[PDB]
């Protein structure tokens, strides 16, 4: 016999007698009312708006427009799910002692669930549908959420049961996120006022930067175009034309209107800093708002390998967090939500990048409109020069801001790696965590060697290329004077000079890799003899043993792509060099 | 090669890319009768078991708020007698909207919140009563499933008749009811270009049915030959006997319109010709027979057709003698 | 399973391609045994073990420092001899050959490609080989530890193997679509350097920074649809890439709670 | 620059001071199915909540006037068993009314008075259930919300076909349903005097649609062209292209009748055209596609217009070459 609240004794816990609103399934079934209230509305008019079209009919190409707060109102129902999972899985770890399934510890939160994603997809069906004369329902429905959560809440704290309990955290944590939801809920009532008071899709395909925010996590747009790849094959036809941002000259607008501002090399960097800053800051938030999140791998790591290595009725939050099956879900999640916090981060910067790109062409373009040819005849310059800057110089510049916000959040990731290195481990966590510092200044060392090596290399390179082109467009002459013979062993002059420069730059990068393999494991050989000998005996389980062998692996998981970025910044940066010659040249009058 | 409707009666039509369904939404009834028929059983007995259960868990919540859900009783009346589970509730909250009232579960005048709810169900109960048998009873009532027992001819001829080639098919009814003011539009669709430039893919000019005073209006009980001659003035004024083959961009639309006089709402058969169902040259059989004191009609030979001797050209040359 | 890897790897030379697998096999082999001893070392219940842990450390240290010269000597190599043979065939050619094929061509191999086998190719190759071996390996120890993991396994297999193949003509198409549109705009800047004095001469300048802005919204917007697929692919992949992180998690959790694990395997293979 | 039916519609009227109430007076039935969502839904709570209650008032002091109101029984029987209360008899006239019949409160034959008053009751009981139930399934049926789902274009325009300056403008359906009998009334509403001095203010006269027999009904598949040549009898005939215009004195109202497929009952869609929404030497895109062996139709570019060669002049001085 199922039954809400259970059949314990006598049916005893049903009763009403100190008070309405003072039995906790009580509040719980006031807590029911908003859901089910919330299903029994949307699912006639999602049934009546979509999905009633039939076969034939189809909807709705373009040119949607998102509401105010519609970032927010997506991160919060995110959140929502989790604390709802989380809801769920407090009701199952609830009711191990008490038996008869008391069912007013799961319904409610999975009506709630069911109720938060039919929310969130008709909110998304109004959203592409545009019509805010609706989602007054949505307003209701909050309104009365809100209501019957702090109905519970007020009642958790009238017979004074929290803060080591799940459920009270639990609780405040939904109520201040209904209130939330609340506020964007008047907000998009305050502004777009419609109830007591578009951008421009002409031809565009791309429709990535105007979409809401899971499809701009999981790109699901595309999932269209993938599934139109196994047909015909794409062409520039039907890709689309640009979006307006992101069209060029609109970018070096934003530059020659950073140019005039600055009123030279080093002006070129802070200018394009300006320029393109807010992107590079976004991408870097979103990186540090990542592996973050990859912090909580060792966490969850020591959580369940030291479980393993062992007021009516409750979950103690510590007990909730000693249950191993909650941490190996809210692992998967996290890494789940870092890994595209990762993506998201990767797309933004290549999308700056790409901008950075298109604006600089166009100004080199510009330079060479009004470059005066006697730069060209009387040395300094050539075409295959000019050509060879904006074919490697200008990707150059574009992998650097590719790998840009990869260098910005380094040293926040190795920060709290150090310091979650002492949260476990004690003292001697430190003492195998120097040696990391140690071979950092080794970094700075094999910078500068790496950095005179690449420095010859771009000239010799810039030589021989050079010396290619008059060759092999003088062919004619070259083959009928037979003097092929000579102009190769020139050739290969440059090419032992070309060779004995990468010689000196490839042990150098073996040297920097042989730097950046093998410190992580010299540092769990120096912490582990370390902290076997010498130190106190201080708890060498298993479970701070995986957690520092897992924390210095995503320590040195992020250190290992470093050669290549200080072999990117260093072109760029002789690259920059190059471009700033070139745009400070003679001009026509 | 891709026809415009079809020989059943069906428009090959597609409707991409619609803009607006916000009109869609401000009219839920039509888009509630036009639906097939699973789909329309299931919003059927989506909205009575969703009302049902609605009013379920309003009147446990009722029996749950006053406390009588705890069997330990002093002498007091609950709200709702006899209620001790929630599907007790459910099935007290079934005998009040489909109004059956057994009545061991019944309403006692305790609760003034009870009394409210029983209100409002009872009046939504009778809304939704009202709503869906009336939606229901104007699906099974729609009358293109009349138009299923109007046939056509396959093959629409065309011969001579008075001197002048006219345009003739065949059409009948299968019942003893009948169609009242059973108008006919006969249209020609088919793409033209004007002298101007102006292209149109499908450009429906109708054809005037030759009638013998001009209002197209006819009179269905024998499966009568309804027929437009071919003026100077018609779009078949120059069409060639070789000209009826397939990929001939040529289609002739029959749309009967009328009344069923058995149920008095309206209703409208349509049929289509393509260019190679067109017989030249060809006329229809008599298939009206005459015995007993009344007359007989043979449906089995109702498309038949004889070859009759006719002029191999256009309608245009036949003026020219 | 093109043939210009064989050519790589026949450039390479047979004995530096053994070291190379030598290096690399054993060198995920050394670090692979220097966790199975840590897990066999942490559950205590002296220098029985954790002895030979420490010339294990430095067995690993010096074997990534040979894969590392290993790579870099390969990538010289073939740096030395891809040239130094493409310049002495070339240069023994019929003029025939020089008046077909167009010669923007040709110095677009010298100046990119040899670029490409210079400064791309040891990196990739170093950081292709150290994901793909750590991998397989972390895959045989969860089949190790949990026995249970293959039947498991061959589904994520199968669907990484399909979303592969779902996306290889997209990537395939999309990445040519790039370098069809990468070429008129280097041709559009070489032809314009060269006619600079009479593009100036004709006053059509505004006309042909209209061309260049029509070439670089063409050549962003094909990078960026590319940008776009190998996002999506990438955060699939990870979506996989967690769930297999949960079906480990739940199958040792489900083998260490009523089964016999001894605590520290788990953590190796969560690890 | 106030124009008379909307673009969505709505007649923009006032009738102002109207003097006989009398005959709205004489049909309730009109003025109650012409009404407002909520004030139908205040209109039928009220009725029921109004009949409930007078016929409670009625039982109640019919168990007042036995006096078994009073407690201080003897054995005999009351005429309704179980009614202590005017919440009782409130309960007892719900049961009775909506014919639940809990029969914890039931009646028996003692009193005549409450037979006679059972049997009144059921008798407008069933008089107000078929009132207002067919009365909310006429109200949810009407078919002016189906006029939602025709479209118009947003500017009509004029340009020339067959060497006639002709007007024209788009209407489409959105749904796979049908518009059966479909009539166009295309009207000219402005202000015109008589060469007598007789000064009218909205003389609504109406140009002939160019059908090809002339009977106004066309066949709403395909959003076809419906398009009104210009004869010198038409108003249209003395129209510059420099009048379209703001402030200017002409609206063209187009009515499209018909009858719903689905419902079976009839319908009306309207939309007007001023002369600052007429495009001039101006035609409309063909948005008619035909692929996969059916046809396509295009409504997100259902309003688009190219530019077309066209004589900057009257429609007189045309037929002057």
């Amino acid at each position: 016999p199922l039954a809400f609240c259970g059949s314990e004794n006598h049916s005893a816990a049903y009763r009403v007698d100190q008070g309405v609103l003072n039995n906790g399934c009580f509040v719980d079934a006031l807590n029911v009312v908003p859901h089910v209230f919330l299903l029994f509305i949307t699912f006639p008019i999602l049934f009546i708006g979509w999905g009633s079209q039939s076969s034939k009919v189809h909807i709705h190409h373009s040119t949607w427009l998102h509401f105010p707060g519609h970032n927010l109102r997506w991160i919060l129902t995110f959140m929502l799910l989790f604390v709802l999972v989380c809801e769920i899985a407090e009701g199952i770890l609830s009711d191990g002692v008490t038996e008869s399934h008391h069912l007013h510890l799961y319904m409610p939160a999975g009506m709630a669930f069911m109720a938060a994603v039919t929310s969130v997809v008709y909110y998304h069906n109004i959203e592409t549908s545009n019509f805010p004369k609706l989602l007054i329902a949505l307003l209701v429905y909050w309104t009365l959420a809100f209501i019957t959560k702090t109905i519970k809440f007020v009642k958790f704290l009238d017979h004074a049961i929290g803060f080591s309990q799940l459920r009270f955290c639990l609780t405040g944590l939904l109520v201040i996120l209904y209130g939330m939801l609340l506020l964007v809920e008047v907000n998009v009532i305050r502004v777009r006022r419609y109830i007591f008071f578009d951008l421009q899709d002409l031809g565009v395909r791309f429709l990535q930067p105007f979409v809401n925010l899971l499809s701009k996590g999981t790109y699901w747009w595309m999932n269209a175009f993938i599934k139109t790849a196994h047909k015909k094959p794409i062409d520039l036809r039907a890709i689309g034309k640009l979006p307006i941002a992101m069209r060029a000259l609109t970018n070096y607008q934003r530059l020659c209107e950073a140019f005039d501002a600055q009123v030279g090399a080093r002006a070129i960097w802070q200018a394009l800093s300006h320029a393109f800053g807010r992107r590079l800051v976004l991408s870097s938030t979103f990186r540090i708002l990542a592996d973050l999140l990859g912090f909580a791998g060792p966490l969850c790591i020591f959580g369940i390998v030291d479980h393993l290595g062992k007021g009516v009725y409750f979950v103690s939050s510590q007990e909730f967090l000693a249950n191993a099956y909650v941490l190996a879900v809210l692992l998967f999640l996290a890494l789940l939500l870092q890994r595209t916090f990762l993506q998201a981060s990767y797309y933004v910067a290549i999308e700056t990048g790409i901008n950075l790109r298109g604006a600089i062409q166009t100004k080199i373009y510009n330079k060479i409109m009004h470059l005066s040819t006697s730069n060209l005849s009387m040395g300094e310059m050539t075409a295959g020069q000019i050509c060879n800057l904006v074919a490697i110089d200008t990707n150059q510049l574009m992998w650097f801001f590719f790998l840009c916000p990869n260098l910005w959040a380094m040293p926040v990731q190795i920060i709290v790696g150090v310091i979650l290195l002492y949260y476990i481990l004690g003292v001697s966590a430190l003492i195998g965590a120097a040696v990391i510092i140690l071979l950092a200044p080794v970094q700075y060392f094999v910078a500068t060697k790496l950095s005179q090596a690449q420095r010859s290399t771009l000239e010799y390179s810039n030589e021989r290329l050079k010396q290619t082109n008059e060759m092999l467009r003088g062919i004619k002459l070259l083959k009928l004077y037979a003097w092929e013979n000579i102009f190769r062993t020139r050739v290969e002059t440059t090419r032992r000079k070309e060779m004995t420069s990468l010689r000196a730059f490839a042990i150098y990068t073996s040297i920097s890799i042989f730097m950046n393999t093998a410190i992580p494991i010299a540092a769990v050989l120096i912490t582990f003899v370390g902290h076997v000998s010498f130190f106190k005996e201080a708890d060498f389980s298993p479970s701070v043993a995986f957690a520092s062998l897992s924390l210095f692996h995503i320590l040195v998981t992020p250190l290992f792509l470093l050669s290549s970025v200080v072999r990117s910044t260093v072109k760029a940066l002789v690259s920059v060099q190059k471009l700033s010659e070139f745009l400070s040249s003679a001009e026509i009058r | 090669r891709a026809r415009f409707v079809s020989k059943k009666g069906n428009c090959n039509v597609a409707h991409k890319n619609i803009r607006e369904q916000g009109r869609f939404l401000q009219d839920v009834f039509t888009t509630l009768v036009d639906l097939k028929w699973p789909h329309t059983l299931l919003i059927f007995t989506m909205s009575f078991l969703c009302s049902w259960l609605l009013f379920a868990m309003a009147w446990w919540l009722i029996a749950f708020a006053h406390g009588d859900l705890a069997p330990s009783e002093g002498t007091a009346e609950p709200c709702v007698t006899s209620i001790h589970s929630f599907s007790s509730a459910f099935l007290f909250s079934i005998e009040v909207q489909v109004t059956i009232g057994f009545g061991g579960r019944m309403v006692t005048e305790e609760c003034p919140l009870a009394i409210l709810i029983l209100i409002v169900q009872n009046i939504v109960g009778l809304m939704i009563n009202a709503i869906m048998l009336g939606s229901i009873f104007m699906k099974t009532a729609q009358a293109h499933r009349r138009a299923e027992t109007l046939i056509f001819s396959k093959h629409a001829v065309i011969a001579l008749r008075h001197g002048r080639l006219c345009f003739m098919l065949r059409v009948g009814d299968l019942r003893k009811s009948m169609i009242i003011s059973a108008t006919i539009h006969m249209q020609v669709v088919r793409k033209t270009t004007s002298p101007e430039g102006e292209v149109v893919p499908l450009h429906q000019v109708d054809i005037p049915m030759e009638n013998g005073v001009g209002g197209n209006s006819i009179f269905l009980v024998a499966p009568l030959i309804i027929y437009h001659v071919i003026d100077a003035n018609s779009p078949l004024y120059d069409l060639a006997p070789s000209d009826l083959h397939h990929h001939q961009d040529l289609e002739i639309i029959v749309i009967l319109e009328g009344v069923v006089e058995t149920t008095g709402i309206t209703t409208q058969a349509r049929t289509s010709y393509l260019a190679d169902e067109i017989l030249w040259g060809q006329r229809f059989v008599p298939i009206v027979a005459e015995e007993d004191g009344r007359y007989s009609v043979d449906y089995s030979k109702f498309d038949n057709t004889v070859k009759v001797p006719t002029p191999l050209c256009t309608a245009r040359q036949l003026d020219e003698d | 399973p093109w043939r210009a890897c064989a050519k790589y790897l026949s450039s390479a030379g047979i004995l530096l391609l053994s070291l190379l697998v030598f290096s690399q096999l054993l060198k995920h082999m050394v670090l692979v045994a220097i966790d199975y001893w840590l897990a066999k070392w942490t559950d205590s219940a002296q220098t029985v073990y954790a002895m030979v842990f420490t010339v294990l450390c430095s067995l690993g240290i010096v074997l990534c420092l040979v894969t590392s010269v290993t790579v870099e000597w390969t990538g010289l190599k073939v740096a030395k001899r891809l040239h130094r043979s493409l310049l002495n065939r070339i240069i023994l050619a019929p003029m025939r050959f020089f008046e077909t094929t167009p010669l923007g061509s040709i110095l677009n191999r010298f100046s990119s490609d040899c670029n490409t086998i210079d400064q791309h190719i040891p990196s990739t190759l170093e950081c292709l080989s150290r994901s793909t071996l750590l991998c397989v390996s972390a895959l045989a120890v969860i089949s190790y530890v949990t026995p249970v993991f293959l039947v498991a396994l061959l589904p994520l297999a199968i669907v990484c193997y399909f979303i592969q193949k779902y996306f290889r003509v997209a990537s395939r198409d999309l990445q040519q679509l790039d370098d069809t549109t990468q070429l008129p705009l280097l041709s559009h800047f070489a032809e314009t350097v060269e006619g600079l004095t009479t593009i100036r001469a004709f006053r059509y300048e505004a006309r042909f920074q209209q061309k260049l802005l029509e070439y670089t919204d063409s050549n962003n917007i094909a990078s960026l649809f590319l940008t776009a697929a190998n996002r999506w692919l990438e955060v699939r992949m990870e979506y996989i890439g967690a769930c297999v992180v949960l079906i480990a998690a739940v199958t040792s959790i489900s083998n260490s709670l009523h089964r016999e694990l001894s605590a520290g395997l788990v953590g190796l293979g969560l690890t």
